[PDB]
């Protein structure tokens, strides 16, 4: 067994909208697709999203069928500039196999403390073929993990990382051919 | 055979192709669907099939021209996926040159999560077939060319093949594409350097190529292991050359003259052979290097090992070309890997 | 084997610098190399560093193959003349295996609780050599394990204090020669 | 032998050279690479090597003069290490006098994590190699002299050293350097006292030295084992000296006449003897004591026990100079360690 | 072999080289003492080596192309001697074309009169060797070729080769070339007539050629034996032909009908095929026959027999160039001399 403590992988950040205007809504609203690798944004202004090409960012991506347990660490990184006393925000997290609203919640957290939180937890991949799912196949109408975030009040709440951690038991097969992976830089 | 043939494709080869040219790339499904054989409505009217698909690909060519094929299966495939060599070789792909092999045969489990497959399933999941030409012509024909691809059901049982990212198997199965080597005709040494910190995927412009296996690899931080690499003759069998292998670092100038003083195979290619299996043992390496290294670095700070590949004597001919070859790291064995891998960004751009 | 609880080592005090100048930025940044034993900060001002020359600090620094896990613990002491509804800081720790910015980070955490925190995990040490590291070694390309620290607000967050703990499998070979440590005074 | 030498290097001892004098400090690397000798270029074109490395010195000088040369190997360096026989006699370091011994010898693995080294692995790690005359001359020679060292890879397979912090072996290898002592000719006891309080490194000035073997030691709170030291004669056959070790406290006054009531040793050298080894068992030592005791600890108030050194009769010579013996604590048995150590700031100037 | 590499020679062969044309001839002890391999200080440090000098020449070339190379060993050479295929072939020399051999190979005692050598004994001895080009090529290459030798000390051992003058051994060294034989395309007979009165050595213009064996033979009056010549195809393997042997005397017409319903050899070369070993034993031969004759003889006057070659069909090729062989007598077995040649003077020119 490879293993080595406190190793996990950068998945994604997501910065919220600068130009976001509470004026015409409270809240904005972004999506991490886990294991198809995509990030989905509000039309709510300009969001700076950006998926690293870390090792686990890169196998996700390509592994065809998957099986086994991941572990999921998100940390909010907020706007230092507020008061304490003035913290007046809070993330709804929701934890779904798929983005339609036809399909209700696996898991739901809310958090709202001052300027940073974390929030770690286990998802695990079951599917189908022998216990391995393909990401979003039409054929055994198979799924996939998102996990959402409802931002009530994007100036004080303002940076969202993901990251993942393998488990002993993750195991893959097959490949999926993908486009080149962009590289900033 | 006959009773289980389902199939029959034909691909153009026009005499001008070049080589990265895609000759058809298209779902597996289509191609297992064209034609009225034996087995074709079992084919479809089967909810589950053992037996893997087993092809048979013919096309002769005259000994003074050359070209690399190659016909690549994939499980899935998302948008405009790479169709390189590097990205499209590592599940099951053969690459054979017709003026060597006149007719070339391939079976693989299309399920490799079990030991069964669907004409649906196919279609539904995507699997992906490829066929490439890694080489162009040394050598243009006289007219276009056609290869015949003959399909069937094999009653050769499918058998998967997983990946335990954190559990390694022996042997580690990766078919990394190190590189397509060229060596132009004349006395030159043409010294070339394939790194073996192989993880991070294949290099491209701002962006990098990746696929399954060595996703796996770069999982880890270090590793070891008996390296088995498979050599392939790209060009015509008149292109003569004598290449030398072995293990060394990058920081040993071109003209090192005992460079061969270093344990070394070398390599000569017989008219109508067009393979060589080279394998490095873990004798050749001292200890565990880096599975990524930053993509910045150079040959003279370079830390870890690198696949060396020169001219013993010359590259000679009688019509023009350089002699070239094709590398990949088939498998590896008795591995041996240390710590999870954060990650580097980038990776050096392959041959 | 030998051992005695809650006795961990003392390795170094960063004290944030006093004359940090807000209106130029906002945070400021520092990094310790936990193996080498080094400290690193900004040009943002007058920071004030202390490696301690405790049994440990002394031992990794002497030590040429290292293998085996470590505890790390960092406690953050503040402004205490901060009312606390006024509180508006937070720091950002970061654990990579190197500097250089082309490497992700293993780990990251956001710590904004007010005047005072702590953050204890492990850290093990995996290199080729027989699964020994050698310290940023051009061997295999080896490495070291470095926290960096974004400090948003230093007039808040002032101080952070770093104690390792050696864990029962900790294993060393080779002597580093290094050249005298100073003794404050 | 012959077959198996790999290079010979020479290094100049000048008929004034001190003490403390480094005579040559370079990368072993180096030391490996000069000349070419029947195994150099396997040296050079291997990757792997289990024979340890062994090297034969050799110059002798007549029995009227002497001088202390050390030879040691250590895994790595960084910036302006430190040149003291104490930092660098911990991992490999063999130390002599050639007025007794005429040519030396020495083996040692130069990677104690496993078996096997390489040359690369050699450069790339920066494994130390320090030569430096410890004591100088008790007599100057007429003129400058040599020291020449064959260098060969030995049948000998290497084997690793490593130390489990938490978990000391039996016997434990210190190899820590107590000092130098010094007994001028004459009737004087000239008591000597060294501290078995040796955790935390070497005194400096406003600082401390420190090599690994000694900083696994700090790492405990308690100890006690049976000690093992070596004692070397430093200067020339020609000063004689009986010397008497005992164990005792610091607050015993340099006259009590009952010194030798104590369990001692007494260390008379021939002409041409050099080493002598001692061993003070654990029946010496009621109980564990203190690894460290802060240095500004009195004589009076240290509560762990010291390794005496004495004259029993006189330090005697026809020639000038006074008697000079090196002591270096060797191996601990049968340690038994008690505790963690949270560490005292800084620590005592050894001999 | 890696670790009894001695050193590595690179000729260079340029496309337009001629035949005839010496690529280079030099002191054996300069070959030997090129690069620094695993037994390059042994080589010069060992005052005898038992084992056969090896080396391996690589160089491969396509089909349709052909070039006849020889690299021969002499014992010493005086002033400007010849470096034609006759004089320089003798001792230990072989012959190939790289487009039928693609790596040669030849193991050879420096010290016919023991069982060792050494590389002093090379050096003031004169050992020398040529590298020349006995026939050029059929088509020239794109670009500049280079042939590259590996140098071993073998580990088979040194046997002596002497001659007893007046007591041959059984068989009879002789290494004589017969001469280079060349068809051109067409439906020619192009018989050719090789005379067996062998004496002499080789004419020259106003001057003879003469080697040490062909020496020895010259001096008995009569002779006998089975005859065996080894035969080498020195062109191209494209130029087919099919060549008839036999003996007969040199009074016959070009036009003989019945020229082969004498007991005659056809040979055929297949593509990569060169050599082919004649053997024509004493049954083809009523008595001995002179040793010499003088050279003005007529070929009506001519009493002795001839060894005679002709085109059985035709020598044909789509590439121009015409059909060349080599002859040369290796060995004489049985053979059988009567009395001592007073000598003539001067001798026929060879082919």
């Amino acid at each position: 067994s490879i293993s080595q403590q406190t190793v996990w992988n950068q998945m994604a950040t997501v910065r919220t909208p600068l130009n976001f205007d509470s004026s015409k809504q409270s809240f904005c609203q972004f999506s991490v697709d886990l294991l198809g690798g995509g990030i989905s944004v509000d039309k709510t202004g300009d969001w700076i999203t950006l998926v690293q090409n870390s090792p686990i960012s890169n196998l996700l991506r390509v592994a065809a069928w998957k099986k086994g347990c991941l572990m999921v660490k998100v940390v909010m990184s907020g706007n230092a500039a507020v008061k304490r006393s003035d913290w007046a925000s809070l993330v709804q997290v929701f934890l779904t196999n798929s983005n339609s609203t036809e399909h209700f919640d696996a898991c739901r957290w809310t958090k709202s403390e001052p300027h940073s939180w974390e929030l770690i937890f286990p998802i695990e991949v079951c599917g189908p073929n022998n216990g391995f799912e393909m990401w979003s196949s039409e054929w055994a109408n198979q799924t996939s993990w998102h996990l959402s975030f409802l931002v009530d009040n994007p100036k004080q709440s303002t940076t969202f990382d993901v990251l993942l951690g393998i488990s002993q038991n993750f195991e893959i097969a097959g490949n999926t051919l993908m486009p080149a992976f962009s590289v900033p830089q | 055979m006959l009773d289980l043939k389902i199939s029959q494709s034909k691909i153009a080869l026009p005499k001008n192709t070049v080589g990265g040219t895609i000759l058809r790339s298209d779902l597996l499904a289509n191609f297992l669907t064209e034609g009225n054989f034996r087995a074709s409505v079992d084919l479809q009217r089967t909810h589950r099939i053992k037996g893997m698909i087993k092809m048979v690909a013919t096309v002769g060519i005259p000994e003074n021209t050359g070209i690399a094929l190659a016909c690549a299966m994939n499980s899935s495939i998302r948008g405009r996926a790479s169709s390189d060599i590097y990205t499209i070789c590592s599940q099951d792909c053969e690459l054979w040159n017709p003026a060597c092999t006149k007719a070339m045969t391939m079976s693989f489990n299309p399920n490799p999560c079990s030991d069964a497959w669907s004409l649906e399933f196919l279609k539904r999941t995507g699997f992906h077939c490829d066929i490439i030409c890694v080489t162009g012509w040394t050598a243009t024909p006289m007219q276009d060319v056609q290869v015949t691809i003959d399909w069937f059901i094999s009653s050769q049982e499918c058998v998967p093949r997983t990946y335990c990212v954190l559990n390694p198997q022996n042997p580690f199965v990766l078919n990394r594409w190190m590189g397509k080597l060229t060596f132009p005709q004349g006395t030159s040494r043409s010294v070339k350097r394939m790194p073996l910190s192989i993880g991070g995927g294949a290099g491209a412009k701002s962006a990098i190529l990746m696929n399954m296996p060595n996703a796996v690899l770069s999982m880890w931080r270090y590793f070891v292991g008996d390296l088995v690499f498979e050599v392939s003759k790209m060009t015509s069998p008149y292109i003569k050359c004598t290449v030398s292998f072995f293990i060394a670092f990058g920081n040993l100038a071109d003209d090192t003259i005992n460079f061969e003083a270093f344990p070394h195979k070398l390599v000569q290619f017989g008219e109508i052979q067009e393979k060589v299996v080279l394998k490095f043992s873990q004798e050749e390496f001292l200890t565990a290097w880096s599975t990524q290294v930053r993509p910045a670095t150079t040959l003279l700070a370079d830390g870890c090992p690198y696949l060396y590949a020169m001219v013993h004597d010359s590259s000679v001919s009688t019509i023009p070309g350089d002699f070239v070859i094709g590398v990949k790291l088939t498998i590896i064995e008795n591995m041996c890997a240390y710590g999870l891998n954060p990650g580097i960004s980038g990776s050096r751009l392959l041959g």
